[PDB]
């Protein structure tokens, strides 16, 4: 579920947030996001 | 046979440490 705050669980990684589309660039080997404060931004879909 | 001749390296050889995105 898309655009609604939700508990995820992706891949063992758990947590709360609002999830949605992307246009990032992930390298096939990539599999997580963050940022220069290293938080969990963004989760590849394990069966998407 | 082989040779063992020495060169420089220069700013070579850096891979991702991880799988986590990162941008700018
Ligand atoms: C997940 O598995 C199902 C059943 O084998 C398959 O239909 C589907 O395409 C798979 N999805 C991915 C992303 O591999």
């Amino acid at each position: 579920v898309k655009n609604k705050c939700v508990n995820f669980n992706f891949n063992g990684l758990t947590g709360t947030g609002v999830l949605t589309k992307s246009n990032k660039k992930f390298l096939p080997f990539q599999q997580f996001g963050r940022d220069i404060v290293d938080t969990t931004d963004a989760v590849r879909d394990p069966q998407t | 046979t082989t040779t063992q001749s020495y060169t420089n390296s220069f700013t070579r050889g850096v891979y991702y440490p991880d799988k986590v995105f990162r941008s700018s």
